[PDB]
């Protein structure tokens, strides 16, 4: 019915409207001070004012670090884009890693934009070419309440004489983009043959031209791309265009300043809405020192957005360095420019608590001592260990046919499984490199 | 065919046209004789390619048909009893206002 | 009906071989011993069976020659056909063409898929006269045809298609037809008299078929125009984010509308223990998302060295997936075992063994490795085929085995003359004076 | 136009000078830095004279301090219709493209030619156009009436501009504009604008195209399209000669004039050793801009070699360069620099916010209140008052940290955090 | 006429399900290696196991690969064998294991077998066969078609059903030209005008074909075999005349890819539709690998997953190195630079080295198959040098002998040549002890 | 097709040495005709110091060519 992984059980911070963070709200337990925080990013990002802000946060490993990753990206709602992202994802094998980068950065800004599309359909009623070139044609759409005709490009008319259509058949055509598409033919010819494969279906309602408003949002990196190669179209000139260059390739500046000034100058008739996003990279550590080094420039970049970075490590070299030492794996030149999220372990009554709610939202019923052996076994080993187990105890309870979790599955669940801890030991202690 | 048709969705959203053209170096004006683009366009007229299901799938989202079932919430939870009423030899009537 | 299949490592494995209370059977279903870890897999194939969870990964452990490999195997045989299941090495992902990050991504986007199902009627008759009215040099041409059942029969006038559809494969009045209207698709089912009984019952009667494709094929098809040959070919590079999110959005709301459903899978990584960094980092994250398959990974290795770093990790991997992952452990064999596994070993190959020389080669496996004498058994039948004696005998056994080197033989025989073979600092010597 | 919403130099326009080159304390957003200030001007007056080219001038100084603003500043006062390129260092390093390539094209994109052209044309509403198809007596008569303010009369279309004009579909009353030489039509808008005058009338179009685009153009069969896609892909050396040659005939025919702009590198203390090679030939030829580089680091390991040189760089390419060192801020400096970001972020601080900020700038870095002026408004209209407070500026304080906190919070907790080795602790227990 | 380092191995030189004679086939000595040769040899033409490798070690010049030739040739050219080295797998158009997978498919053949019904000769002439038709009409109504067929040593006259008359209208055959038809599948196919034709004219620019001799019904059995691997990749590039993707082809560089599962497991699916029928006939091959000790870790990892494939043939390895490190981990040691996993999955065979006897023995055979002949003293004499230096270099030092007899217009070796060819012509051991007593860089 | 390879970057290949024989055989046959000239010219190198062995090693061979 209902699908859960590691999250989902998380519906936003859960703050209050004088920024204070209650103690359990919204699928969350403790971590106060950083909720608090999120939320004053969030509202720095619906301000919209400034751009190019760097923040991340630091903790321990499960500390619910992309846990308030996710719930600002949900409070920000599904109008605002925002652009997961991996350290590792950047090294791409077609172009470099600092085209990648870039290309996420001008993911992460959204557009919206309204404009309206004239339409016309009907069913046909001759095709005349107008015949060293391709000759136009003039077209006899006709709908159930009315009936005009129309000449057409000669684009157009490769790509509808390409659809195989006659006389009688229903086809629909855009006006902006020149698509063509033939629905079917007519419902009057319906019982023309006994035996055809062709479909029947109605003739449209309406008249043939029509007209509407649609508000559809594009990312700023879906145009820019649009403007940098060329994209689907059916005709065949198309076709040999998008695959001459199949391979992407890097955008230089001059289309990115050409994209900035052509969406400026949609702002300024108000056609188009700028909503700026999120960025977020996990594991930061995994970058490399260039990869940092042309983020410095890049978070000097005016149309820049704000991204969000998370990592978990102590004094470690950074990588592509032989010596250099700084926290998180992060250059001390970039630190500065970032601003740094504490993160704190949690507690007994935390865990326990964790664990209850995710029995709560993974609809299963825990007695009370098998809770208590889970909190002390979480508060022993790892948090994520009674998460983990969680399921394979509501297998056990399904097996003996009983309706909650008590000590004996738990107990088996601990004997079949084997933590981190547990395989170390083994491992120590082993023959052969078990 | 069958599975192009049914499993192609995505469309291009961001698109310019007339930039086909420019790309292919074939256009009103350029650097290519008129009569060599003449013949060059002809030659694609007459050449057939068998991936113009796909170009048109992807092109226009066509609305298709079983979709009038899919978006009416009643609709989606009628077909369920009218098949369970046809297995047991029930008929039904349908009063509409 | 069955695949190309071949006498192979794995080919006595079909199942589990687990009761109604998920207890294993000392000998079933070709899987001997190993109850606890049997016990966690037909727990974890009921976890999938369930397909209310995403994002779980469980590791499996031991030495080599344990039966891990077998375990996934028999694993993804009681798992049955419907469910997708990907098994691929750990070398695999590292492509000169596409970014690991990418061929992770695929991997893990091939585990899941998604069934679409659709009513097509189909019209299935015995042909009794075909007429077919053509004009020379005329263009326009008429048809009409004669069907047949048990119950019924009438006479069809076709259309202009349905002229090239019967024209382009011969169809006579002695065959048998069936037609999909809509699809337009002509299959002959069987010739009739110039053997196949006349279908019976209703001529034109509807059917349902349903399409089962993995949701990385959607992505491959969506990726570009001309993505769809990269199905077969394999050429397609750093398919865009935006596609996947809009596919991911697309699949949950026709989940939610009910015209498709998702079947989760399980990808299954052999050999995890070498792999990069950048994978480890790019899988945390991964295993987060809602759309994710049950992974199972293997690795015998010991403390070891990750690759990518200097350090050296336990268990081969580092300690944020050991966090998020789930350990199972398997043990060594017993003699017993071994035996009872050289026996369902040598049924699977139909050969015949002495009880003496399956004594032998058990007391020899327990001794070298269980795949020594898993191995030599084969050469042992060859060898008795030569004496033209259906059985295999004390003495062929011996004389295959001092045929064959084992690993530390092999060893000794190189430690005492380290002169003949080649030097690792390059030196050798082949002179024999 | 242009649109951006903050940026870190955003606030610094056009740097400041007088006219003796005489550095003022403040002006146009720039605060200290006398000295830099001055060889900045200097520099820019040279790159104004033209008559110099192909000299390296280094910038120097410790992180965040007036290093990138300087650049800014200088491309600012250096104003338009003058080339600029600010790259990254890492930047060359293409997968596709050799870095000696990109090195080159990057050192061709800030050369900048004039090009003039005289055109004729003529504009204005039109009332009246006929068509007539052919007849024996003419294979095509047309006539079409165009009226401007102060003019209407009638040409005559001989066949081309009649295909022409019936290629686009035109009404009568929209203001257009023909290109007689050209002979191509250009669509003004409708009559929402008015005529000014005579038809036709003289003048002449200018356009500035760097050395490269023009390579790029000449290198294929239609090269203006490699110009945004960047699949140039390594232009051969011939080509560029040829270029070099017919912009030298150009310019001695007075036909073009060039435009010797700057060239900006920054962090170029990780470029590889092949590159400063490079660039020390590169450096010495005819055609060659103006080079500004700003590294952070100092007596470092150059990138691709083992040894470490003085501030990250071959001795040689720091022969070949002029050095410019950036002293560290002041209080005094830090108060001034945090009230003009603040006005330029409008944000209002009151005078004891304004001396805690000023006290924990000096006491971390300028960046980290540069930040927190921005953070602390959120919590300023979460309390509903306008101005900025010191509890404001102190909550932000405790709930955002510092390098140097974060740091001795990890020296003292890193049994949590992941170690070098990978040695980690979960538990809590035991 | 030509040798290379072989084709002096014929076979195994076994005997009928026996111990292995002393001399036969070109072999001499090492009866228990080729002896296990033999018995891998049965196993394989068993065609029942899957997957299983086997592997040789021992020291230089001991017939490592000449006990591959010499299985290859015993397997005969219908078995299908890919030789493969160590260096092979590192490709720049393609990873590894890709390359690693496409050899082990070619390494699997499969063999079809048809049988058709012809029906030749000269068109002696065309007659319709008209009859009433079943439906009320006045059109002309043709119930069979009568084709003469004239070949040497026989002629005959068929009667067909008149839907021939689509096929012989369209291969514009009309008449005495020699033209093909198939029994049950019907059709006709022009093959050219009959040779007795061809002087009717002065010039003609169409071929004349002599009558087709024999019968004219046929009954000719073909027999065609191809690898896995063609099957592949003839299914992943596509083929055609006009079609976008046909020129798409062209104007590019066609490479190799990795190509995807779901294709290979598509044309097994029906490679086992088709051998159902008894159409077709799998054989499995045989792979051989020589250096193993040079593959990369990775590789023998795959090389692990890779043998436990149903569908994986029989592999064979070779390696010349003992107790070494394998490539891509500094600290692993194994025997022979395989990693121990992949040592436990496989069966090694030991080789020895020869003696004296055994190398005058090899010495004097070769010389009998490069067609040139040796005394008893110069034969001695070049069993105690390769003895002495190596068994090699006495075997490439035959050629020289010959061309130093020849100048001398002698048709016999003798000491004399000998003792030119090792003063003109310098083994390892004195290079190695010149380069030690040089100075100059030598 | 001719037009699609025009449309393409031009990459540099491996020119054979079969070609650059060709030509210097139809260029050789030209100066015999006495209807073109021969001019050799100089080619400069500066930090030779950052080449690789490997070249270090061809240009061995390519100084001997004619
Ligand atoms: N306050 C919280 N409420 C609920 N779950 C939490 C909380 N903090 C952490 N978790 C759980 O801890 C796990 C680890 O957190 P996450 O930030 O996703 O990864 P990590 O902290 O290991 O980098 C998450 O799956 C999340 O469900
Ligand atoms: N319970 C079992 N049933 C059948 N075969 C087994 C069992 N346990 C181990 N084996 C055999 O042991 C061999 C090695 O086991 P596997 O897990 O496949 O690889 P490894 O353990 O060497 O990594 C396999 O070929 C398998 O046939
Ligand atoms: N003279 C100045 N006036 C105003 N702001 C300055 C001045 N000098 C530096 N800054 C501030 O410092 C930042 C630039 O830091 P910078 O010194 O370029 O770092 P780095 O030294 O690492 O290149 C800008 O955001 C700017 O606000
Ligand atoms: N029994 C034999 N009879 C004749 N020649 C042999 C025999 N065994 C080996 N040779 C010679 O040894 C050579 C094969 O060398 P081999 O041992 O394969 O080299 P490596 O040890 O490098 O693989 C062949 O050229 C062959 O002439
Ligand atoms: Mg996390
Ligand atoms: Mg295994
Ligand atoms: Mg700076
Ligand atoms: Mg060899």
């Amino acid at each position: 019915v209902t699908r859960t992984a590691a999250h989902t059980h998380i519906k936003g911070l859960g703050l209050d409207e004088s920024g204070v963070a209650k103690r359990v709200e919204g699928g969350f337990v403790g971590q106060i001070e950083a909720r608090e925080a999120c939320g004053v990013i969030v509202d720095l990002i619906k301000a919209k004012k400034m751009s190019g802000r760097a923040i991340l946060l630091a903790g321990g490993p499960s500390t619910g670090k992309t846990a308030l990753a996710l719930a600002i990206s949900q409070e920000l709602g599904p109008k605002v884009p925002f652009c997961p992202l991996v350290g590792s994802e950047l090294y791409s094998v077609e172009v470099k890693k600092t085209e990648t980068l870039m290309e996420n950065f001008r993911r992460a800004i959204g557009l919206r934009i309204k404009e309206t599309k004239e339409v016309y359909e009907g069913e046909v009623t001759e095709l005349t070419p107008e015949d060293k070139t391709i000759s136009h044609v003039i077209v006899g759409l006709k709908s159930a309440k009315g009936t005009k005709t129309l000449r057409l490009d000669p684009t157009i008319y490769e790509s509808i004489q390409r659809e195989k259509v006659s006389i009688g058949d229903v086809i629909y055509i855009e006006a902006n983009t020149g698509a063509v598409k033939r629905v079917g033919r007519s419902d009057a010819y319906a019982t023309e043959f006994d035996l055809e494969t062709e479909e029947y279906v109605p003739l449209p309602k309406g008249e043939v031209h029509k007209k509407k408003e649609i508000v559809q949002d594009v990312t700023l990196h879906d145009l820019d791309v649009a403007n940098a190669r060329p994209q689907g179209g059916q005709d065949v000139i198309s076709m040999m265009g998008q695959l001459l260059k199949p391979k992407k390739t890097e955008i230089t500046e001059k289309l990115r300043q050409e994209v900035n000034k052509v969406v400026a100058k949609y702002i300024d008739q108000g056609v188009a809405e700028l909503i700026p996003g999120v960025l977020f990279i996990d594991e930061v550590n995994m970058l490399d020192i260039e990869i940092f080094t042309y983020l410095n420039k890049a978070l000097e970049s005016n149309i820049a957005p704000v991204v969000v970075l998370a990592s978990n490590r102590g004094m470690t070299t950074v990588r592509g360095t032989e010596d250099v030492i700084s926290p998180h794996g992060v250059p001390p030149d970039l630190i500065d420019r970032l601003l740094i999220v504490r993160t704190l372990p949690y507690d007994k009554d935390e865990i326990r608590t964790i664990i209850e709610r995710r029995a709560t939202v993974e609809r299963l019923q825990v007695e009370s001592s098998a809770l208590d052996l889970l909190a002390t076994m979480g508060t022993e080993t790892s948090l994520r260990y009674a998460l983990q187990l969680l399921a394979p105890c509501g297998i056990l309870a399904q097996t003996s046919n009983r309706k909650e979790i008590v000590v004996n599955d738990v107990n088996e669940a601990k004997l079949l499984f084997l933590d981190a801890k547990r395989s170390t030991k083994i491992l120590e202690t082993s023959a052969n490199y078990l | 065919r069958k599975i192009i048709d049914t499993f192609a969705v995505l469309t291009p959203s961001a698109v310019s046209l007339d930039m086909r053209k420019l790309a292919l170096g074939l256009n009103d004006d350029s650097s290519v004789g008129e009569n060599t683009r003449l013949k060059v366009m002809q030659n694609c007229f007459e050449v057939s390619n068998p991936l113009h299901q796909l170009q048109t799938k992807l092109t226009i989202a066509f609305p298709d048909k079983s979709l009038l079932q899919y978006d009416c919430g009643k609709l989606q939870k009628l077909a369920i009893l009218l098949q369970q009423l046809k297995d047991n030899g029930h008929r039904a009537l349908i009063f509409t206002q | 009906l069955k695949s190309l299949s071949l006498i192979a490592a794995h080919s006595h494995i079909t199942g589990l071989g687990l009761d109604e209370n998920l207890q294993p059977r000392p000998t079933s279903e070709g899987m001997v011993g190993q109850l606890q870890a049997r016990r966690a897999a037909g727990v974890i194939l009921k976890m999938v069976q369930n397909g209310t969870i995403a994002g779980r990964a469980v590791l499996v452990a031991g030495p080599p020659s344990t039966g891990k490999t077998a375990l996934a195997m028999g694993v993804s045989q009681s798992l049955g056909k419907d469910v997708p299941f990907t098994a691929i090495a750990g070398s695999e992902i590292f492509s000169l063409e596409l970014s690991k990050t990418e061929a992770l991504t695929q991997a893990f986007r091939k585990s899941i898929g998604i069934k679409i199902k659709e009513e097509t009627e189909l019209i299935e008759g015995e042909v009794v006269e075909i007429q077919i009215d053509r004009s020379i040099t005329g263009g326009h041409k008429q048809g009409k045809l004669t069907i047949k059942t048990t119950d019924m029969e009438t006479i069809y006038e076709l259309g202009n298609k349905m002229i090239d559809g019967l024209t382009k494969e011969k169809v006579l009045a002695g065959d048998v037809i069936s037609i999909d209207k809509a699809s337009g698709k002509i299959t002959k089912l069987g010739r009739s008299f110039a053997f196949v009984q006349c279908p019976e019952g209703e001529l034109q009667k509807r059917k349902t078929v349903v399409h089962t494709v993995s949701l990385h094929e959607i992505d491959v098809i969506n990726s570009r125009t001309q993505g769809f040959l990269a199905l077969f070919t394999g050429d397609t590079g750093e398919i865009r984010s935006e596609v996947r999110d809009q596919i991911n959005t697309k699949v949950a709301e026709w989940k939610e509308e009910g015209k498709a459903e998702i079947v989760p899978g399980v990808l299954f990584i052999d050999e995890v223990h070498m792999l990069d960094i950048e994978c480890f980092s790019f899988i945390n994250r991964a295993l987060e998302d809602e759309f994710a398959p049950i992974v199972m990974m293997a690795t015998n290795r010991g403390v070891s060295k990750t690759r990518g770093t200097n350090y050296k990790s336990p268990h081969g991997l580092p300690l944020d997936l050991l966090d998020r992952s789930i350990i199972i452990t398997t043990k060594s064999y017993n003699e017993q075992e071994i035996k009872t596994i050289l026996s369902i070993r040598a049924q699977e190959e139909e050969v015949e063994l002495s009880s003496d020389a399956l004594d032998l080669l058990t007391k020899t496996g327990v001794e070298t490795s269980l795949r020594y004498s898993s191995n030599l058994i084969s050469v042992a039948q060859q060898i008795a085929m030569k004496r033209k004696n259906n059985t295999v005998e004390v003495e062929d056994v011996k004389r295959a085995y001092l045929l064959f080197l084992d690993s530390a033989r092999s060893v000794k025989y190189v430690q005492e003359n380290e002169s003949q073979y080649i030097d690792d600092q390059g030196n050798v010597q082949i002179s024999i004076a």
